[PDB]
């Protein structure tokens, strides 16, 4: 929420569709992390259908730039809202106002050359408060192609590796949801006929948590247990 | 010779922040001791921060739980901000079980009589509907400094460790017109703790650290 | 108006306060400009550049 | 840019400062006076230079 | 496990002529190099026991900006020479010494009367040069024990800036140290010169003793 704004933050945040602006005013009935329910006022309720609004918030999902899109409710239970009020603030939005960065206590002074030409000097309090910490969601695809000399299987039986390396996989060769895989870990076990190891693995230097796994199967291929 | 300073007063203003006094001091020793103690206190003080959490129906911190409006990541942030004092142990596992509409604060944690929560009003999350219940296990452990999860079951959520009770330390050197002698200094140390460290104990530990570091060449 | 709003609080009109060095403890002469700036983190991260 | 600013501020003078006109036995005494707060960084003094 | 820190040790003491030394300390805890170095430097250059020439009176000089026949130098330069006169005194606090000499040649520190318990560590320390034979230099320097540096501006007798502290220049430079796996640490480097009254290592040990005695009421 920029301390020194220009007043255009709310217009930019609302007009761009990232928040959950209430379609019809009313009273908030239910608020969880991923859903908001609004009981519309009798004055704004059409004759006939009753007649309440359900806003399904889009939780952690990947943007085009591998950032995080995550709408958070900004209203409490039993709180009146009117037409055109934000109910959930998306990414880089605070109570319906555009909020890109964070406002921090700055001092203009040379400091032993650590801000020599154009550099910044940052305290450990900024990194402890986790205020410039960002979430980056990455999508990695493993495809089994109908190649010559035999097709590709997504089994967990992989040579040249031990059982400690395959312990993070399930019985179907796909990593569990929530496993803290790091660089070099095997996400999706896949082998190609000659057999050789061609499994999808995390790129080196990349850590993180597997948050969602999607399996797409062509028609008539007898999807495995995990699918 | 050099008069020896001693802890003459501890003015505890509020629960969080306190104001200690050292008197007397010779010329220049006020600033020397003030800055040395301020750096020691801001650097090395034992704390009892949270390290691991385990919510039952939650696999990873980037998910949501039905009936709780906070995201699991926001719950982990609120737990990271939790101030707690453990006395007889180094690590301890607090248990939180709460159901029904309302704010789940820190007062709902199982007492664990050797472990004291110093801010019972600290809201951890919110439960929206009556048929919702949360049950989590919070690993509060003793440490020093700031240890992120990058340095150190698929259902265990690791939080960044911030075992530093003090939040703000300031010192002021004033003139202590006492003992029928002028040009003597008095050091007033205003410290802002989270409530889990007694100011006299903080000053004592800070002086002990300096005394131990000075043993390299004396 | 900025000066008046600073004066509404207990803050100096000039916008500069005396600051003490963290390491040595001695005061910086020439009071420095302290405030709150709204900093942004651009999408140019060193772990994606190294 | 920062080195030249530091060297310009250090090698400078003002009409009246702390320890104006005192006689110094060398650069070491000048540093010992500045670091102890008994003299300003830019104060006109007589030093002994070899 | 949260109480004991990386207590350092004197891993290197490289020195030059006995009025100069360079002592290294590693590996200190992250940030402790700066606090230890600043505390030691402040205690050494501000508050150290010592004795130095406090004030000198001449036979026929009544003002700092004056003259004396047959002397190459001026009163200001003789005051500067007397300020850097290293002197060691016994249990007595203050003592006045007399310097009388006639003849062509330099006047070193050994030319002061040898009677007394006062020891001069730099006998060849030139005080003044006189060019003729008729004129004789005669002065009384009163030295006293003090608590660091006290200039003459902080109030037939002339005032000399008293520099009691044995140190001349002290600097510290916190570098980066290394352990088997820990990286963010400190490597203190104290570089100290003295006037010759005491060893630089003795000065460091005395400063550590002072700083530890200041903390005996807490630990």
């Amino acid at each position: 929420k920029p301390l020194v704004g220009t007043g255009m933050e709310r217009a930019v945040a609302v007009d761009s569709g990232v928040t959950a602006v209430a379609k019809r005013g009313g009273v908030v009935q239910y608020v969880d992390a991923s859903r908001i329910v609004i009981k519309v006022n009798e004055d704004e309720m059409y004759p006939g259908e009753a007649g309440i609004d359900i806003y399904n918030l889009t939780k952690y999902t990947r943007s085009n730039q591998n950032t995080c899109i995550n709408q958070m409710p900004c209203v409490s239970l039993g709180e009146p809202v009117e037409r055109g009020d934000v109910l959930a603030d998306g990414p880089s939005t605070d109570l319906g106002e555009l909020a890109l960065g964070q406002n921090m206590r700055v001092a203009f002074m040379p400091w032993n050359g650590y801000n020599f030409e154009d550099s910044i000097l940052v305290s450990e309090r900024v990194v402890q408060e986790d205020r410039f910490t960002t979430i980056h969601i990455q999508e990695l695809a493993c495809v089994s192609r109908d190649t010559k000399l035999g097709p590709e299987e997504i089994t967990a039986d992989i040579p040249n590796v031990g059982e400690a390396a395959l312990s993070k996989l399930d019985e179907s060769g796909i990593v569990y949801i929530g496993a803290e895989v790091t660089g070099g870990d095997i996400l999706v076990g896949k082998v190609t006929p000659k057999v050789k190891d061609s499994s999808l693995r995390v790129p080196n230097g990349v850590s993180g948590t597997v948050i969602d796994v999607q399996v797409f199967t062509r028609d008539g291929v007898e999807k495995d247990k995990r699918a | 010779e050099f008069l020896k300073p001693r802890l003459v007063d501890i003015e505890q203003v509020s629960s969080t922040h306190a104001k200690v006094t050292l008197e007397p001091l010779e010329r220049g020793f006020g600033h020397t001791l003030g800055n040395a103690l301020r750096r020691i206190l801001l650097s090395s003080m034992p704390g009892c921060a949270v390290t691991e959490v385990e919510i039952d129906g939650v696999l990873h911190e980037y998910s949501t739980k039905e009936g709780v409006q906070e995201d699991i990541l926001e719950i982990l942030l609120n737990l990271k901000g939790l101030a707690v004092r453990v006395q007889g142990k180094d690590e301890v596992i607090l248990t939180l079980n709460k159901s029904g509409i309302g704010p789940v604060t820190a007062a709902d944690i199982t007492h664990d009589g050797d472990v004291e929560i110093v801010k019972p009003q600290h809201v951890i999350c919110h439960l929206t509907d009556e048929n919702a219940s949360i049950s989590m296990r919070i690993k509060v452990q003793r440490g020093r400094g700031y240890v992120p999860a990058s340095t150190r079951p698929i259902g265990r959520l690791l939080v960044d460790a911030c075992y530093s009770p003090v939040e703000r330390i300031a010192y002021n050197v004033e003139a202590a017109r006492v003992e029928q002698r002028t040009d003597l200094d008095k050091l007033v140390i205003e410290m802002e703790t989270n409530g889990t460290i007694d100011p006299e104990e903080a000053i004592r530990r800070a002086a002990t650290i300096l005394a131990e570091q000075l043993e390299a060449f004396v | 108006e900025i000066k008046e709003l600073l004066k509404l609080g207990d803050l100096p009109t000039s916008g500069q306060i005396r600051l003490y060095d963290g390491r040595t403890g001695e005061q910086f002469e020439r009071p420095v400009t302290v405030g709150y700036m709204y900093m942004l983190k651009l999408n140019h991260l060193v772990d994606d550049k190294m | 840019q920062d080195v030249v600013l530091g060297l310009y501020y250090m090698t400078r003078d003002c009409v009246n400062a702390k320890g104006e006109g005192m006689v110094l036995t060398g650069p070491k005494e000048a540093e010992r006076l500045y670091r102890s707060g008994l003299a300003s960084l830019h104060a006109r003094v007589k030093v002994r230079i070899t």
